[PDB]
RNA sequence: UCACAUCGACGGGAAGGUUUGGCACCUCGAUGUCGGCUCUUCGCCACCUGGGGCUGUAGUAUGUUCCAAGGGUUGGGCUGUUCGCCCAUUAAAGCGGUACGUGAGCUGGGUUCAGAACGUCGUGAGACAGUUCGGUCCAUAUCCGGUGUGGGCGUUAGAGC
RNA sequence: ACGGUCCUAAGGUAGCGAAAUUCCUUGUCGGGUAAGUUCCGACCCGCACGAAAGGCGUAACGAUCUGGGCACUGUCUCGGAGAGAGGCUCGGUGAAAUAGACAUGUCUGUGAAGAUGCGGACUACCUGCACCUGGACAGAAAGACCCUAUGAAGCUU
RNA sequence: ACCCAGAGCUAGCUGGUUCUCCCCGAAAUGCGUUGAGGCGCAGCAGUUGACUGGACAUCUAGGGGUAAAGCACUGUUUCGGUGCGGGCCGCGAGAGCGGUACCAAAUCGAGGCAAACUCUGAAUACUAGAUAUGACCUAGGGGUCAAGGUCGGCCAGUGAGACGAUGGGGGAUAAGCUUCAUCGUCGAGAGGGAAACAGCCCGGAUCACCAGCUAAGGCCCCUAAAUGACCGCUCAGUGAUAAAGGAGGUAGGGGUGCAGAGACAGCCAGGAGGUUUGCCUAGAAGCAGCCACCCUUGAAAGAGUGCGUAAUAGCUCACUGAUCGAGCGCUCUUGCGCCGAAGAUGAACGGGGCUAAGCGGUCUGCCGAAGCUGUGGGAUGUAAAAAAACAU
């Protein structure tokens, strides 16, 4: 009735290394900010864009990350500065960081 | 002993029987056929002992096809034994059938005996199937 | 473990042997107690030669305990099989001996 | 007479009928006789 | 001759919780482990005894299976043994649950202490569901529960039959 | 019985052998009994006897182990009767372990999976005394088994 | 050995740790550990400072290879057609060769499968950016409150988790089993529904009222509310408990075959000569197995669906006349039932009981919690203090 149990071969791994897209398509950027961790050429570099010794793609350049098309079925990462940002104090955003600040300062 | 001949892994997952079976719906050789309702982990016992059954009927013509192959292996661990280490050596190999799936296909006989011979095959099979005739 | 092929198709030979003894041994009713001697004799010797092949299969686990190839959780499972095997073909022994000794009754 | 869960007709001559929630075949034979399920 | 008197291959589907397991949920400020004695009770999947269908039922004697659990289901040899085999019987020598019923009821042959030995494993101390001989079984019943047996009161005025 | 070949320091001589050693196993054969997993003699497949951790025999001796017989009987079939010492009743003296609180039923269901206490039923005036031990996972000893503690202690190389 | 002393030895171990009210309120995870029932740091509490704006909601942009699907790749696979190459036989016995009851590469056509396959590719999720004024005052002014994070100081517990839903692994797609991932409840949560019943459903207990409305669930009696309504269904005590299979049980739907030039079921009728048929000459003779499955005589008949024979013989059923006179025969599909369904102290739907007081569908009342409403009282916080609210 009590065999006995066979042991396994097996029981090995390397936890996750944590590649992939650090920078989204459309996001801020750096001079210098790691875009992409990965371990082949999955993405290639584009335009004002470095291309590392471990194929890791970062921003030379401040300016929002563009994912372009590569020709025949690829992908590049290129990056772009953005000309002018506005803000209107309309919006609601705006209205209640003002409205917080004001009973910040009433308060005290 | 409808049995795979070296595949690529030793053992493998269970996984699970969602799904109707679309593919396999179509009769390609047969007029008559024998087709799934209930989905079922259907041996290569259960489908020899099935066409031994069908074919015993058979007996002046008509030609006989089978359409499931098992493929999937299926492990018990060394009898009376404790949980865990590791898996067992795979016992026997097993056909993933969904509801709606051809099992059986035959020609070439009276509609008579046909219908006879897959009450056999029924019987011999874990699950609530029907007749088909189309082709 | 390749112990089990020679352990398990000696087996088939001692059968073979039992009914080659049976072959040699083919009266009045007293005279049929006369060949229940030498009847006798080739069960027994049928019997100790099915168990000097346990003996031998016991014999190598043990120097595999020793040696360290097994430890003893294997020695058990091997136990049991060669324990469910030996005398699975014992009965084959035993049939075979019925099998003679309703012949001098019947045929 | 056999009691068994399936009862089917054995005999071209048989029968089957309802008498307090059984279902009996009878048939004109003996051994086609048979009751239940 | 004939699957369906009687068996039923290859295969499929159930219930039961008596076996061998898996889990580790109560119990480690203790719930005594086998077998025997005593004394129960209950279940039916019926060993015999009552009443049936079918039979490859001439009768006798069966085989098979339906109803039925009221009653019964010996005495020895061997083994610690339950189990088992055997002798002499017999209507028959049923199988299970109840902490594998019952140790604040009994026994202590088996198995879990210390001694000692054989085989074996161990350089050694020591070890081995291997074997052998020897080895302390508690208790004045509070309660429930039971077998008996009183007393009070009740039964509408009180009593004896 | 007879040879071939390998390894090793060398391959068990005499004797004994299913034994206090034997797993398989109630080995098989014969004796003993109506019937004998124990017993006696023989076989040898000695798992894993073996020559001073002696080998094998041996008259005697044993609160030694282990089989069989005669005599003998309540050991038993299968109980029965009687005598004392208790038990029982009356008077005198007068403990104990135990004890959360106790107004302390049975059935089945439920729940930390085995309930006097929770649900549904059933049963049941209140209260002594004699007897009986199935339950209160009754009492007794912070399990002596099992495992844990970078616990303790003996003993070994 | 004992006795005294070091000595209140140490014990990551067990037990125990005493008055009251108010406010907030966890964790049972990751990482390392001579560590696994301990400890460290992180994560999650409290408390107190600093920095700012988020939170919930909707809408865009991003890269994903999962569910799905697919067979172009990697494997796997069945059948057919083309068929290199292979199996076996035949020759004027050393040059030479031809047959071929035959297994089959590689492509083509049809047809499947795949956690570790992808010419494809969702929903969620993740990241980012955008847009919107939450409750109380005469479309703003000025108001009152509630509403989330980041950083740091001081100072905790936790580091045994459990069940349920889903996605999976291990197991026997067994376990009140085990291990992860996402969420609920318990843990630490009372109350009502579930007979009793941590973990299911409803709902979050500041306190008082012999007021009211409702959620979940219910309205014959035990026991609050309809022995309410209208239309269907069951005949089983189903309504409490399970399958393969068995079936003129019963109700409805669609489709399908014949039928007062008369069907269905009963009812005397007919149901033939070569057929001893060729066949392995022992016989298969309408009926072991072979094929052929004639055509005549005809109101009709198959060289035969079954019984019965060594094979014949014989008995039927197909079909057709005749008698007869109205709806009947064979499948599909459901709805609700029956059998299949047997265990040990005694019935077990909660009990009584019910033919509805059960099931299905619809319509409206009512009951029903510590939920919400009302009426009063307390304490916090919004500042400091009182009133006044808002929240708690």
């Amino acid at each position: 009735h009590k065999k006995g149990a066979g042991s396994t071969k097996n029981g090995r791994d390397s936890k996750g290394q944590r590649l992939g897209v650090k920078i989204y398509g459309d996001q801020v950027a750096k001079p210098g900010a790691i875009i992409i961790r990965q371990r082949g050429t999955k993405f290639h570099p584009g335009k004002n864009v470095g291309i590392g010794k471990d194929h890791t793609i970062f921003a030379l350049i401040d300016g929002l990350v563009k994912f372009e098309k590569y020709g025949p079925d690829k992908k590049k990462v290129s990056v772009y500065p953005r000309e002018i940002q506005p803000e209107n104090p309309n919006s609601y955003r705006a209205r209640k960081r003002e409205n917080f600040r004001l009973q910040r300062e009433k308060k005290k | 002993m409808l049995s795979p001949k070296r595949t690529r892994f030793r053992k493998q997952h269970r996984g699970r029987m969602k799904g109707i079976s679309y593919r396999g719906n179509r009769i390609c050789f047969g007029r008559y056929a024998l087709q799934a309702l209930e989905p079922a982990w259907i041996t290569s016992r259960q489908i020899e002992a099935g066409r031994r059954a069908m074919t015993r009927n058979a007996r002046r013509g008509g030609k006989i096809w089978v359409r499931i192959f098992p493929d999937k292996p299926v492990t018990v661990r060394p009898a009376e034994t404790r949980m865990g280490s590791g898996k067992g050596s795979p016992e026997y190999w097993v056909a993933v059938v969904k509801p709606g799936r051809i099992l059986y296909e035959i020609s070439g006989v009276a509609e008579n005996i046909a219908r006879r011979a897959v009450a056999i095959a029924a019987s011999k099979m874990p699950i609530r199937t029907q007749f088909i005739i189309s082709g | 473990s390749l112990i089990e092929t020679n352990t398990k198709q000696r087996m088939e030979k001692t059968i073979e042997t039992i009914r080659s003894n049976f072959n040699s041994v083919r009266l009045t009713s007293d005279r049929r107690k006369e060949l229940a001697k030498v009847v006798s004799k080739l069960a027994e010797e049928g019997k100790v030669a099915v168990r000097n092949i346990r003996r031998d299969a016991l014999k190598s686990y043990e120097k595999l305990e020793k040696e360290k190839k097994l430890s003893e959780d294997n020695v058990k499972d091997l136990s049991a099989d060669l324990q469910k095997l030996t005398d699975e073909y014992m009965k084959k022994v035993e049939s075979i001996y019925k099998q003679k000794e309703q012949e001098l009754m019947k045929v | 007479m056999k009691i068994r869960a399936s009862v089917r007709p054995i005999c071209e001559k048989c029968r089957l009928i309802r008498r307090r929630g059984r279902i009996i075949v009878i048939c004109s034979n003996p051994k086609h006789k048979q009751r239940q399920g």
